[PDB]
This record gives structure tokens, C-alpha cells and sequence, in this order.
């Protein structure tokens, strides 16, 4: 396709994107979120015991 | 001893010219050596500085150079927001760091430069982006007679590419930006027992950060924008043990906790990210709000950086 | 009635716009439909002369006697006309920039399949090298025998 | 009413119709290009381009603010000495 | 004489037929065929 | 003499102006009149803070 | 000069933006609306009142 109107020359090229953010990548932002938590709670304790008693 | 940056030097050059000269044949190892290409050459641009920051200005001018040159001469994509987010950071903290080493700063002016960066490459994001696109530029005609031509059918076949470049420049100026927008938040209030001002500079930081993220729709930008609050806590935490405090570590665990919280009971309840299911007022308040936060900022930053006790 | 309300107006003008250009490349979706299902492409040629699409040419109807020759640009038979009333007087800036950017580009198909016509032309003349020339020629000979019947048209050849 | 006189501009068809080069952007024009650049800008965050709120705009000018009610009291705290 | 559209008169490019006008390529991807396959064509359509 | 004729006549006299130095008289804006109000208004930021600063000795 | 002399798009304000030429002419009009104050500055006429 050939557009002209730029504004709907970059809302109509975008769209190979599957951008939706909806509700699936919710779930990996919780899941690795809660990751991190638990590695960094546990390594806080490991170096809390390597500098400290 | 001096060896530590002949090295240094040696390896990066050899990267430098390297990955200019794969470009033609992979395309695709050329851009992960042009990635991995700055870290050797701004230590070589800093350490190669002698000295203790009067070093790190000519660092990030190399990265800012380096990046430069290496986005433009790129295909369509894999300069992704990689390239663009090193420039950015590089001019800014290059701009910080001159004020720092020609002249004395308080270490807390520092903080203040950093997020005023941070928020005024977020703010104008989008415009900037259009700009490094290189768009059509439009054509508006006076009332006269200079009755323009029509643009040819190359430039009009040529818009796909310059689409998707828009969309991964935005994407790492939002990124830089929220680098920056903590670089700066961290330098602040983890130093030494700071003033509360600093306390509720963070924090609106943080809530007009993920405040913002209803903004935008790619989602990459969207998890960059909620992602600060995070990067923000996980940074304080370990500049609190390195610190050797010990004490309001298990705050900031305690904040990722929350964070982590309504992280999950948003997550398994697809009712509360929901805008429909709201009320329209409440959408109206949250946008005031929004408006409000970093409309307060710049006034309390100047109070707390202390001009108007200068007069 | 400062910038505001202008710049309102002109965002509702460049909606109605949109609308109408989403119209009119339905419109042109229809033709280059319609003109590829009438000429293939010289390969699914091979293929037509089993199934029942073989003659299904007839005097009555729009395509007749019309020998396809290649691909270009047909100009969307559709209308396009606005019904433009004044005498000079001065329209908006950016939404009339963006109508006269429109009736320009959106006028005219991109490459769709062309036509020789060959119920008006009563001779035809080619003029180039050897077998360039044979190789369009049993092209749209092919092409025309092949849809209508063997007892419709005739074809006559001196080598 | 007033009888008010519509812009209008016809031809020329003599010598005096193609002599002017003076390039002066009038406000229109200035106008013209703010809103264009603010409904592409609007175009690549928003991924609609029907521009009932802008709230791109909303951001800038709420740091712009921020900025003039700084420079207010600067100086009205100037005045204090 | 400025060929009538009737009778006109056609030159052939590479991948052009160009008409005979005062060149107006109009077309711009010829459609052209070869021998053996309007062999094979006739032979299947000597069938039915 | 009315308003209009006087709102008139500085008008023509600036048409006639911008006819000398600008070379086109469609008067579309005119950066003239900006260069007068200017350069007069940097006398009256002084007449002002010239009241404003005689008053403040009248403490 | 030279720049501008053999390059023959700096020297023609065709080639910039909208509102880039735009700010030009905000700059060209604070400049000489403040000389005025600044004489009265220099000549010291408000230590006279």
C-alpha cells in the first residue's frame, strides 16, 4: 500500500507489532518481579554474612 | 600500571575498525560488535585520563561519538534502543560532568541535574524521536500562490522503514530517560541522612514515572516506565549495605515487597487493570493528579537544592 | 475563538477524511479484483481450458474481446469528483494541503492487469525485435482464444 | 450584518505575477505547524490519531508551569530583599 | 500524422510496450509468453 | 474626527512603509512594527522601574 | 563569511524550520528592547534617584 497522511502512514505501519499489552504480559512481569525478590532477599543475607555477623 | 590501558586501547580500536568492517557481509554480527564495541573504549577514554570526576567527561563524549556514528550508518533496525539510550545518557552525563570537573558542586546539585534531565528527555520523547526520523516535513503554503508540488512516489514508498525506526528510537529515549531519572535519585537520598524534600522528590519521581505509563501503547515502553519504582528500590537496597547501614535494607525488601504484592494481585485479577470497569471521574482525578506531581517538582527541587536561600 | 477551536475543526476535517480514504481503496480493492480474475497471469492459463471458466466469455458482457498485455496503471474508473463552489476564495492551510495530497495519489490504481482491447482497433502493428514481438503476440492470441468460442472468432497466420 | 469581506485571491495573467520572493512566515503558518507536529508526535505514542485529548501536550506544559511558578517566586522572594 | 487511437502503432522494450505517441510506456511490465508453452496450451486445449 | 479615521491613516502610513523597505505590500505581518514596539518598550520597562524605584525611597 | 559563502544553504533561510526561524526573530527583538535600560545602567542615572 502506498498513504500519504503521515499520521495514518505511521498508525497503519505499526501495526506488525502485537503490541497489545493486555492481559498476558501482566503475567510475566509478576513472575519475574517475584524472581528477583526472592534472589535478591537471599543474597542480602549472603553478603549481610560475608561483610557482616 | 599504564599496560592496564594500552591494552585497553589496543582492543578497542581493533573492535572499532572490526565491526566497521563486517558491516557489508553479516549485518548482523556487526551490530552485536558495535554493542559490545563501547564498554572497552570508554574505559579506554577514562581510565586513559589520569587521575581520581575530570575522567569520565571524555568517556562518555566516546560513547556519545561512537553511538552517533554507528546508528546512522545502520539498516532498519538492530540499532535498537541500545545505541540511542548510550547516546542520550552519554550527552547528558557528559553535560553534568563538565559543571562538575571545570567548577564545585554541592554533590546534591548532582542529584537535581540528574532528574531534571531524566524528566525533560521523557517529557519530550515522541517529538524527538520524529525529529531523528527524519519525516516528510510538511509543506504549509502561504495564502499566495506558491502552490507546492506533490511528493514523489519514492519518498512515499520509502515510509514503512522510517515507521519502525520511529518506534525503536522512542522506545530507547524513554529508556535513557528512566536511567538517568534514577542515576541521579540514587546519588540523592542514600548519601548521608538527606532532607525529607529529597524523600518526596524520589517518591513523585517514581509516581509521575508510573504515572506516565498510561500514556504510551508499545509495550516495551510501557514495562520501562513501571520498571523504575523497581530499579529505583533493588538500587537504594544495595547502596544502603555498601553503605554499611544495615538497617533500612529491610525497608526497601519490605517496598519490593508491597511492589511485588500488587504486582501479583494485579496479576491474577484481570478486574483492576482493567480502565473500562472504572469510573470516568476517577479517570479525570488521576489525571489531575498526574498533572499536579510534576507540575510540584521543579519548585520543591529548587527549594531543596537551596537557591532561594541563596537570596 | 482563538487557536483552539480552529485546530478542533481542523482535526474533525482530517477524520472525515480518513473515512473517505478507507472508502475509496475499498472501491479500488474491487477493481483490482475484478480486472485479475478477468486476465490471469500467462501461466494459470495452462490451466483454464479443463474447468467450466473456459468460454465464459460472451458479447454481453463488459469484457469482451479485450486481450491483456501486462501490468500498469489504470486510472480507477471510479469517479472522484468534489463539488468544489468557489470563485478563489481561501481555504484552510493544512486540511486543504491534505485533500489536494489525497485526489492525487489515491486516484489512480497501482499496477493492474492493462488492456488491448482489440473490438475497436481493427489493426494492430508491432514494431521491435524478432521473437519480443511473437512472444506478446501469442500471449493475447492465446489469451483470446482461450475464453471465447471457437465459434465466435476466427484466427488466420502467413510464416 | 457588518458585511464582512471572505479572504479571497484570484490570478494574475500579465507580467507583476510571479515577482514577490519574500519568505515571511505569517501566524497562520506558524499555527499550521505546532498542530502538525503535535498530531504525528500524537501518532507514534497514542497509535490514534483522531486527537480528542492530547495529553502529550498536557506533560509538557505542566513542566512549563512548574517552571514559571519557580521563576515567580525567585523573584518575588527577590523582592523580600 | 498523431496515430488515431485506432490501427496505433507499438514498440517493445525489455519489459515495455511502448506506444507511438509524438514515449507514454503504457506498460510497464510486459506479459510475455514462450513457444513451447503455447505449444503445451494448444495441445491441452485441443481436448474438449 | 472619529476613531476610524485615524485608525485609518497609521494604517496607510505603515502600508506605505512596509511598500519602501519590504517590497510587498500585502501587509501579511509587517516585522517593522514589531522593531518600533521594542525598541518603545524598553523605554517604558525603565519609566516604570524609574517610578518603582522613586517610590521606594518614599519608605 | 567563507562557510556561508561556498555553501549555498546557509545563506537561505528556506532550509530551516518553522519554528526555528521563529525563535530568531524573538531573540532579534529582545536584544535591542533591553538597550535601553542597560544605558540608563551604565550612565548611572539611578543613582541619582
Amino acid at each position: 500500500r502506498i498513504v500519504e497522511d503521515i499520521a495514518d502512514a505511521a498508525v497503519i505501519f505499526s501495526e506488525a507489532r502485537r503490541r497489545q499489552w493486555g492481559p498476558t504480559h501482566i503475567a510475566r512481569g509478576a513472575a519475574l518481579a517475584l524472581i528477583g525478590l526472592i534472589l535478591v532477599g537471599t543474597g542480602l543475607s549472603v553478603a549481610h554474612r560475608v561483610i557482616t555477623g | 600500571d599504564l599496560l592496564g590501558q594500552f591494552i585497553v586501547s589496543g582492543i578497542a580500536l581493533a573492535t572499532v575498525i572490526a565491526a566497521l568492517a563486517v558491516r557489508n557481509r553479516s549485518a548482523v554480527l556487526a551490530t552485536s560488535l558495535a554493542v559490545t564495541a563501547l564498554v572497552p573504549v570508554a574505559a579506554a577514554f577514562a581510565l586513559g585520563v589520569p587521575g581520581d570526576a575530570p575522567n569520565v567527561l571524555l568517556a562518555a563524549a566516546g560513547v556519545a561519538a561512537w553511538s552517533l556514528i554507528s546508528m546512522a550508518g545502520s539498516p532498519d533496525d538492530r540499532g535498537i534502543a541500545v545505541f540511542t539510550a548510550t547516546a542520550v545518557t552519554g550527552v547528558g552525563v557528559l553535560l553534568v560532568a563538565g559543571a562538575a570537573s571545570l567548577w564545585v558542586i554541592s554533590s546534591d546539585v548532582i542529584g537535581c541535574a540528574l532528574v531534571l534531565l531524566g524528566l525533560i528527555v521523557t517529557v519530550q520523547a515522541a517529538q524527538l524521536s520524529a525529529m531523528w526520523a527524519r519525516f516528510p516535513l510538511p509543506v504549509i503554503p502561504a495564502p499566495g500562490d506558491p502552490t507546492p508540488a506533490a511528493r514523489p512516489l519514492s519518498v512515499l514508498a520509502d515510509l514503512p522503514r522510517r515507521v519502525r525506526v520511529s518506534q525503536a528510537h522512542q522506545t530507547g529515549v524513554i529508556a535513557a530517560g528512566v536511567l538517568l531519572g534514577v542515576a541521579g535519585s540514587v546519588a540523592l537520598v542514600s548519601s548521608a541522612n538527606a532532607s525529607p524534600w529529597a524523600w518526596y522528590i524520589v517518591v513523585a519521581a517514581a509516581a509521575g514515572a508510573a504515572l506516565r505509563a498510561r500514556v504510551w501503547d508499545s509495550a516495551a515502553c510501557k514495562a520501562w516506565l513501571l520498571g523504575h519504582s523497581y530499579l529505583l528500590a533493588v538500587a537504594l537496597l544495595v547502596a544502603f549495605v555498601i553503605g554499611d547501614r544495615y538497617q533500612a535494607a529491610l525497608w526497601a525488601l519490605a517496598a519490593l515487597a508491597v511492589l511485588v504484592l500488587v504486582w501479583i494481585v494485579a496479576a491474577l485479577n484481570p478486574k483492576i487493570a482493567s480502565p473500562d470497569t472504572y469510573s470516568l471521574p476517577m479517570r479525570r482525578m488521576v489525571g489531575f493528579l498526574a498533572t499536579g506531581l510534576d507540575a510540584s517538582l521543579i519548585p520543591v527541587m529548587a527549594l531543596l537544592v537551596g537557591l532561594f536561600s541563596l537570596v | 475563538m482563538r487557536t483552539e477551536e480552529v485546530d478542533a475543526e481542523r482535526a474533525d476535517y482530517l477524520r472525515y477524511l480518513s473515512v473517505v480514504r478507507d472508502n475509496v481503496r475499498a472501491h479500488a480493492a474491487e477493481q483490482r479484483a475484478a480486472l485479475e480474475w478477468s486476465h490471469p497471469e500467462p501461466e494459470v492459463l495452462a490451466t483454464i481450458p479443463g474447468t467450466r471458466r473456459q468460454w465464459e466469455r460472451d458479447p454481453r458482457d463488459r469484457d469482451f474481446l479485450v486481450l491483456r498485455a501486462g501490468r500498469h496503471d489504470v486510472p480507477l474508473d471510479a469517479a472522484l469528483k468534489v463539488k468544489d463552489t468557489a470563485d478563489e476564495i481561501d481555504l484552510e492551510p493544512v486540511a486543504h494541503s491534505a485533500l489536494r495530497g489525497l485526489l492525487d495519489v489515491q486516484r489512480t490504481v497501482r499496477d493492474a492487469p492493462t488492456g488491448l482491447d482489440v473490438a475497436k482497433l481493427a489493426r494492430i502493428t508491432v514494431i521491435g525485435e524478432a521473437d519480443e514481438a511473437r512472444a506478446a503476440i501469442r500471449a493475447w492470441i492465446a489469451q483470446a482464444v482461450t475464453w471465447h468460442d471457437p465459434t465466435m472468432l476466427g484466427v488466420a497466420l502467413a510464416a | 450584518d457588518r458585511r464582512s469581506f471572505s479572504s479571497r485571491t484570484p490570478v494574475n495573467e500579465n507580467p507583476d505575477g510571479v515577482q514577490y520572493r519574500r519568505g515571511f512566515v505569517t501566524r497562520h503558518q506558524v499555527s499550521g505547524w505546532r498542530f502538525v507536529m503535535r498530531r504525528i508526535a500524537s501518532g507514534v505514542a497514542l497509535h490514534d490519531t483522531r486527537m480528542l485529548v492530547d495529553p502529550l501536550r498536557t506533560q509538557s506544559r505542566a513542566v512549563l508551569t512548574g517552571a514559571l511558578i519557580l521563576v515567580t517566586g525567585l523573584v518575588g522572594c527577590f523582592i523580600f530583599s | 500524422q498523431y496515430p488515431d487511437p485506432e490501427r496505433p502503432i507499438l514498440r517493445v522494450a525489455d519489459g515495455r510496450i511502448e506506444r507511438w505517441q509524438v514515449w507514454q510506456p503504457c506498460v510497464d511490465v510486459a506479459d510475455a509468453m514462450s513457444a513451447a508453452e503455447a505449444a503445451h496450451i494448444a495441445r491441452r486445449l485441443s481436448r474438449w
